[PDB]
C-alpha cells in the first residue's frame, strides 16, 4: 500500500517534534541527590526547601509517635532522671517537644519508595530527590546516579555518644565516617562533588555546655587537638568552637587524600530546623559548574 | 541450635559426593573432534536514535519486527526496525526505570524501577490513547526484571531477595518465592513457561517451579555477583554471566557446571548474555564498551562487536535468529546481522 | 640557487597548511562524540584556513618564483579578492570563540539558553557575510584604485602584479578586519583570567593548611596571534600614511608571516584528548 | 533456631534426586546443535536477496 507509509511517516514527524521540546527542558535542570546515615535529617531538609520555595493525617501520626516515645523511656530506663542517661537506650529526638510550622517539622516518618521535590530559584530548574531503603549494606543502585550535579551529604554532629540500631556495638558518628569513605572512593563517583552538612548544631552546643560526657573519652585525639590558626569562631564560647572544627576536620582528611582535582568537598555548619540554607545550595552549585568549565580548556 | 549445624554440614557434603561420582569426563574431551565454526564478522544494518539519556532495558516482539526500549529520561519508545520509525512514546511518572517487557500478543508493555511498582500499559486501545491499566504495587525493594507468561500473568523479581507471580485482573500475588540471601537481578522463563531460574548476589542460582512454588536445585559455581542469565533453546541448560569476567554453563539433568568461558586479558564485568537460534553461539556484553561472541562447545572467541562508545547494558536476539540488537549507555541502539 | 632552495620552504609551508586541516575537518564531521555547539566555530576556521592554503599561497609562490604574472588582469583581481576575503574571515572567528568562552565561564546558568545550534549557524553566516562584503564588493567595483603613474601603469599592464590602494580604503579595511577583534579579545581574556584567579583563591581559602596554568595558556594564545598579525597590520597603515618609508620586500615578508598563522592554528586549537584519540585512530 | 530447621529440611529434599552422567548430557547438546545448525541465519550467512535488513 502506497498510502500506508505516508501515515507512518507522519506519525514519526509528530513524535519527533515533541522530543525537541523535552530536550531543552531536560538539559536545563540540575539533579541533587541526598545521602547520609539513618536518623540524620535527610527528610527535614527536603521538607523546608519545598515549603520555602514552592509554597489531617498528621494528627494521628503525632499520636503514634508520642505513645511510642513514652513507653520506651519509662520501661527501658526502669532497668526526670531517666532522660539524663538517655544515651544508653534508644530514643527518638521528638520526645521532649511533642510531649510538652515548627511542630510539623519535628514529626518523623520511616522512608519507603522514592521521594522527589521540584523547586525553582531565580528561574532555574532544580530537582532534588531522596532515596530511602531500610538499610542496604551494598548499594547496587548507586551506579544509576552518575550524571547528577552534586551529592548532598547530611551528618549528625551531636551524635558521637550513641550506638547504631542494627548493631548494638558500633559508634554512631564513626559509622557515618565509614560510610563517607566508601562513597568518596567509589569507582562510579569519580567526578562528583560533595556538599557536606554538619547538621544538628543546636544539640552540639548543649552537650558541650554540660560537663558530663566529654568528647575526649570517645575520641582520644581530641586531647592533642588545638584550634586552627585560620579559624573564624563565629559570634560562641572557645570550647564550642574547638569542638565544631574537630568533627569537620576529620571529614576533610578523607576527601583531601584523593580526587586528583576532579573532586571537591564543601563543608557547612547547618541546623536544618530553622537556618535559611536555600542560598547555600545555590551558591555552591554555581561554583561546581564554573570550576568544571575552568578545568576544561586547561585553565585550571 | 548448634546441633542442627552438624546435620547441615553432612547434607551439604552428601551433595558433592553424588555430583563428583557422575563426572565421567569433561565436555571438552567429548567435543574435541568437532571442526571449529571459523571467524564470524557482522556489520551494523540500522542505527536507532532519539533517546535523551542512557538505556537499561530492551525486548523484542514475537513478530520479530517491533521492539521496545526504556531509558532514564522517562520515555518508553517503541520502534520499527524495518523502516526506522517510532510508533509510540509513553511518558513515565518516575525517571528511574530498570526493565521492560513486551507481551506475547503485543497488546501490552511492562515497566518498573526504583519506585518499587510495576506498571502495565495498553497499546491496542480505542481512540489511540495509551493509558495505565494496572499498578502492581504490593512489593518492597527495587525491581530488576519483568516477564510475561500470557495476557494475565507476570513474574517480577526485586532487591528484597524474593520473586513473585502476579495476577493482573486482581492485582494480587498468587504465590511468592523465598530462599535467596541477596538481591535478585535476573530471570528467564523456560520455552514452555513452566519453570524459570534466577541469579542473585550470593553467587548462586536456583530453579523454581511456577505451579508448585518451591525451589528445586541450586548451582553455586561462581565467586561474585550475577548480573545476567539466559536459557538454552533445548530447555535443559542455561548460561550465567557473573561479575568476575566469566560465563559458565550449567546442566539441569547432570546437576553440575559443564564448561567455563574466560580470557586472561579480560578483567571487566558482564551485563548480558544470550544464545543463538540453534544454541551454538553465546553472545555476551561487557563493561569495556564492546560485545564478544563465544562458542558454545569450544570456548573459542569468534569475533568482537565494537561499534559502541560506552558500556553495553542490554542484548537480544530475534525469535527467528536474524539479528542481534544491543543497547548502550550512550543512548544509541544498533542492529547487527 | 636561491629560488631552488627557498622553493622547498614555500612548498613545506603550503603542504603542511593544507594537510593540517584535513584531520580537523574529517574527524569532526565523521565522528559523533566530537560534534558540539562550540566545534562549529572550529570547523569554520578550519574551512577558511583550507581555502587560504589552497588558493592564496600557491599563486603567490608561483608569482614570486616566475617574477611575472601569467593568468591576466581578471584573475589577478580575483586572487587579490580571495586573499582579502580569507584573511578577514580567519581573524573574526577568534573573537567569536573568545566571546563564547567568556559567556561559558562568567554566566554558567544562562549559557545553555543563550547559545544554540540555530544561533551558532546564524552568527557564522553573519560573520562570513561581513567578511565577504569587505573583499569582493570594494574590489570588483574598483574602489581601491590609486592615483599615480605606477598604479595606472600596473592596471594597464596585463602581465604584472602589485598592490597599490588608497589611504581611506586601507584604514577602513584595517579597522574592520584586525583592530576591532583585538580589543574584544583582550578584554575577554582579561576577564577570564580575573575569574580564574578568584576561583583559585576560593579553593586556597577552603583547603588552606592541607595561577601558572591559566597564565601560560592565555599568554600562549594571545602571544601567538599578536606576534603573527600585528607586525603586518602596523606597516599596512604606516606605508600608506607616508610614502617611501617601507619597501616591498618587508611588505611581502610580513604578509607571509601573517599567512603562517593559519598553519600554526590547528596545533594551538583542537588539542583536546578526544581530538588526539581521533587523530591516533584515524 | 527455627530458621535452621527449615534449611535442613530443604537440603534433604535436594539430596535425593535422579542424576545422569555428563556424557549423555554432552551428547544430547551436541546432537541438538548439529541437527539445528542448518537453519541458523547467524552462523551460515543468508543470501542478500532474502535479507530483510539489507
Ligand atoms: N535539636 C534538633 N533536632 C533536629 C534538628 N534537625 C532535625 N532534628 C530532629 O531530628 C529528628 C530526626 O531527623 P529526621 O529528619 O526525623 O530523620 P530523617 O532524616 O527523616 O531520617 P533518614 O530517613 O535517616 O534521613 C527530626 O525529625 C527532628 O525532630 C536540629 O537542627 N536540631
Ligand atoms: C596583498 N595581500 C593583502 C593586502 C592588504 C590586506 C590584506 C589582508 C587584510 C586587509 O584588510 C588588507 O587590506 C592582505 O592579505
Amino acid at each position: 500500500q502506497r498510502n500506508e507509509e505516508k501515515a507512518q511517516r507522519e506519525a514519526n514527524k509528530k513524535i519527533e517534534k515533541q522530543l525537541q521540546k523535552d530536550k531543552q527542558v531536560y538539559r536545563a535542570t540540575h539533579r541533587l541527590l541526598l545521602l547520609g546515615a539513618g536518623e540524620s535529617g535527610k527528610s527535614t531538609i527536603v521538607k523546608q526547601m519545598r515549603i520555602l520555595h514552592v509554597n489531617a493525617t498528621k494528627v494521628q501520626d503525632i499520636k503514634n509517635n508520642l505513645k511510642e516515645a513514652i513507653e520506651t523511656i519509662v520501661a527501658a530506663m526502669s532497668n526526670r532522671a531517666c532522660y539524663e542517661r538517655s544515651n544508653e537506650y534508644q530514643l527518638i529526638d521528638c520526645a521532649q517537644y511533642f510531649l510538652d510550622d515548627q511542630d510539623l517539622l519535628r514529626c518523623r516518618v520511616l522512608t519507603s519508595g522514592i521521594f522527589e521535590t521540584k523547586f525553582q530559584v531565580d528561574k532555574v530548574n532544580f530537582h532534588m530527590f531522596d532515596v530511602g531503603g531500610q538499610r542496604d549494606e551494598r548499594r547496587k543502585w548507586i551506579q544509576c546516579f552518575n550524571d547528577v550535579t552534586a551529592i548532598i551529604f547530611v551528618v549528625a554532629s551531636s551524635s558521637y555518644n550513641m550506638v547504631i540500631r542494627e548493631d548494638n556495638q558500633t559508634n554512631r558518628l564513626q559509622e557515618a565516617l565509614n560510610l563517607f569513605k566508601s562513597i568518596w572512593n567509589n569507582r562510579w563517583l569519580r567526578t562528583i562533588s560533595v556538599i557536606l552538612f554538619l547538621n544538628k548544631q543546636d544539640l552540639l552546643a548543649e552537650k558541650v555546655l554540660a560537663g558530663k560526657s566529654k568528647i575526649e573519652d570517645y575520641f582520644p585525639e581530641f586531647a592533642r587537638y588545638t584550634t586552627p590558626e585560620d579559624a573564624t569562631p563565629e559570634p560562641e564560647d572557645p570550647r564550642v568552637t574547638r569542638a565544631k572544627y574537630f568533627i569537620r576536620d576529620e571529614f576533610l582528611r578523607i576527601s583531601t587524600a584523593s580526587g586528583d582535582g576532579r573532586h571537591y568537598c564543601y563543608p557547612h555548619f547547618t541546623c536544618a530546623v530553622d537556618t535559611e540554607n536555600i542560598r547555600r545550595v545555590f551558591n555552591d552549585c554555581r561554583d561546581i559548574i564554573q570550576r568544571m568549565h575552568l578545568r576544561q580548556y586547561e585553565l585550571l | 541450635l548448634d546441633q542442627l549445624r552438624q546435620e547441615a554440614e553432612q547434607l551439604k557434603n552428601q551433595i558433592r559426593d553424588a555430583r563428583k561420582a557422575c563426572a565421567d569426563a569433561t565436555l571438552s574431551q567429548i567435543t574435541n573432534n568437532i571442526d571449529p565454526v571459523g571467524r564470524i564478522q557482522m556489520r551494523t544494518r540500522r542505527t536507532l536514535r532519539g533517546h535523551l539519556a542512557k538505556i537499561y532495558a530492551m525486548h523484542w516482539g514475537t513478530d520479530s519486527r517491533l521492539l521496545v526500549s526504556a531509558s532514564q529520561d522517562g520515555k518508553l519508545i517503541i520502534w520499527d526496525s524495518y523502516t526506522t520509525n517510532k510508533v509510540h512514546a509513553i511518558p513515565l511518572r518516575s525517571s528511574w526505570v530498570m526493565t521492560c517487557a513486551y507481551a506475547p500478543s503485543g497488546n501490552y508493555v511492562a515497566c518498573g524501577g526504583l519506585d518499587n511498582i510495576c506498571s502495565i500499559y495498553n497499546l491496542k486501545t480505542r481512540e489511540g490513547n495509551v493509558r495505565v491499566s494496572r499498578e502492581l504495587a504490593g512489593h518492597t525493594g527495587y525491581l530488576s526484571c519483568c516477564r510475561f507468561l500470557d495476557d494475565n500473568q507476570i513474574v517480577t523479581s526485586s532487591g528484597d531477595t524474593t520473586c513473585a507471580l502476579w495476577d493482573i485482573e486482581t492485582g494480587q500475588q498468587t504465590t511468592t518465592f523465598t530462599g535467596h540471601t541477596g538481591d535478585v537481578m535476573s530471570l528467564s522463563l523456560a520455552p514452555d513457561t513452566r519453570l524459570f531460574v534466577s541469579g542473585a548476589c550470593d553467587a548462586s542460582a536456583k530453579l523454581w517451579d511456577v505451579r508448585e512454588g518451591m525451589c528445586r536445585q541450586t548451582f553455586t559455581g561462581h565467586e561474585s555477583d550475577i548480573n545476567a542469565i539466559c536459557f538454552f533453546p533445548n530447555g535443559n541448560a542455561f548460561a550465567t554471566g557473573s561479575d568476575d569476567a566469566t560465563c559458565r554453563l550449567f546442566d539441569l539433568r547432570a546437576d553440575q557446571e559443564l564448561m567455563t568461558y574466560s580470557h586472561d586479558n579480560i578483567i571487566c564485568g558482564i551485563t548480558s548474555v544470550s544464545f543463538s537460534k540453534s544454541g551454538r553461539l553465546l553472545l555476551a556484553g561487557y563493561d569495556d564498551f564492546n560485545c564478544n561472541v563465544w562458542d558454545a562447545l569450544k570456548a573459542d572467541r569468534a569475533g568482537v562487536l565494537a561499534g559502541h562508545d560506552n558500556r553495553v547494558s542490554c542484548l537480544g536476539v530475534t525469535d527467528d535468529g536474524m539479528a542481534v540488537a544491543t543497547g548502550s549507555w550512550d543512548s544509541f541502539l544498533k542492529i547487527w546481522n | 640557487v636561491w629560488v631552488v632552495g627557498m622553493g622547498i620552504v614555500m612548498s613545506l609551508i603550503v603542504l603542511a597548511i593544507v594537510f593540517g586541516n584535513v584531520l580537523v575537518i574529517t574527524a569532526i564531521a565523521k565522528f559523533e562524540r566530537l560534534q558540539t555547539v562550540t566545534n562549529y566555530f572550529i570547523t569554520s576556521l578550519a574551512c577558511a584556513d583550507l581555502v587560504m592554503g589552497l588558493a592564496v599561497v600557491p599563486f603567490g609562490a608561483a608569482h614570486i618564483l616566475t617574477k611575472t604574472w601569467t593568468f591576466g588582469n581578471f584573475w589577478c583581481e580575483f586572487w587579490t579578492s580571495i586573499d582579502v576575503l580569507c584573511v578577514t574571515a580567519s581573524i573574526e572567528t577568534l573573537c567569536v570563540i573568545a566571546v563564547d568562552r567568556y559567556f561559558a565561564i562568567t554566566s554558567p546558568f544562562k549559557y545553555q539558553s543563550l547559545l544554540t545550534k540555530n544561533k551558532a549557524r546564524v552568527i557564522i553566516l553573519m560573520v562570513w557575510i561581513v567578511s565577504g562584503l569587505t573583499s569582493f564588493l570594494p574590489i570588483q567595483m574598483h574602489w581601491y584604485r590609486a592615483t599615480h603613474q605606477e598604479a595606472i601603469n600596473c592596471y594597464a599592464e596585463e602581465t604584472c602584479c602589485d598592490f597599490f590602494t588608497n589611504q581611506a580604503y586601507a584604514i577602513a579595511s584595517s579597522i574592520v578586519s584586525f583592530y576591532v577583534p583585538l580589543v574584544i579579545m583582550v578584554f575577554v581574556y582579561s576577564r577570564v583570567f580575573q575569574e580564574a584567579k578568584r576561583q583559585l583563591q576560593k579553593i586556597d581559602k577552603s583547603e588552606g593548611r592541607f595561577e601558572h596554568k591559566a597564565l601560560k595558556t592565555l599568554g600562549i594564545i594571545m602571544g601567538t596571534f599578536t606576534l603573527c598579525w600585528l607586525p603586518f597590520f602596523i606597516v599596512n597603515i604606516v606605508h600608506v600614511i607616508q610614502d617611501n618609508l617601507i619597501r616591498k620586500e618587508v611588505y611581502i615578508l610580513l604578509n607571509w608571516i601573517g599567512y603562517v598563522n593559519s598553519g600554526f592554528n590547528p596545533l594551538i586549537y583542537c588539542r583536546s584528548p578526544d581530538f588526539r584519540i581521533a587523530f591516533q585512530e584515524l | 533456631i527455627a530458621q535452621a530447621r527449615k534449611l535442613v529440611e530443604q537440603l534433604k529434599m535436594e539430596a535425593n534426586i535422579d542424576r545422569i552422567k555428563v556424557s549423555k548430557a554432552a551428547a544430547d547438546l551436541m546432537a541438538y546443535c548439529e541437527a539445528h545448525a542448518k537453519e541458523d541465519p547467524l552462523l551460515t550467512p543468508v543470501p542478500a536477496s532474502e535479507n530483510p535488513f539489507r
